[PDB]
């Protein structure tokens, strides 16, 4: 609930397999990835306390 | 005014093909919910076992209900949600409610 992979790909079993799903064409850092990371921060059960 | 409330449940395997996750969105106007308060939240303290154990308790008497009113011949006939519009949409997020708890009883 705190790790985001690329555009939101990968299973929850192997870290190496998840990292092997990252390609240079569609798994870059953009606004969609940032929004996904913010969603992960706001939807985790042990809520991440905001800075302000 | 759309508000982000983090504790709206995400139901699992209720979407297309029994795989997608379905979430509700609630549009509310005046007279949407009713909260009755017979006793507000209060705190009490107690000692047990010759004063060896200390217990703190929180207490309340209340009830929250969605206002629904009949629309047929009888008083409690065809019921309509007085002041609430419910929308069911699809999401890619992790489900807050498991498939067993989300399936029809």
């Amino acid at each position: 609930d705190r790790v985001y992979f690329g555009a939101g790909v990968g299973s929850g079993t192997d870290l190496s397999a998840d990292l092997a799903q990252l390609d240079t064409s569609a798994d870059l850092f953009n606004v969609a990835a940032l929004d996904g990371m913010i969603l992960k921060a706001k939807t985790c059960n042990p809520k991440i306390r905001p800075m302000r | 005014i759309v508000k982000e409330t983090d504790n709206i449940p995400i139901y699992e395997n209720l979407g297309a093909g029994g795989t997608a996750e379905v979430t509700p969105v609630y549009l509310c106007g005046a007279q949407a919910l009713a909260v009755a308060y017979a006793k507000r939240w209060k705190t009490v303290t107690e000692e047990f076992d010759y004063g060896d154990k200390y217990g703190v308790a929180v207490d309340g008497i209340y009830g929250v209900r969605k206002i629904i009113f009949g629309s047929g011949s009888g008083d409690t006939d065809d019921l309509k949600d007085h002041g609430v519009v419910t929308g069911f949409f699809a999401t890619t997020g992790a489900a807050t409610v498991a498939a067993a708890a989300a399936a029809e009883n």
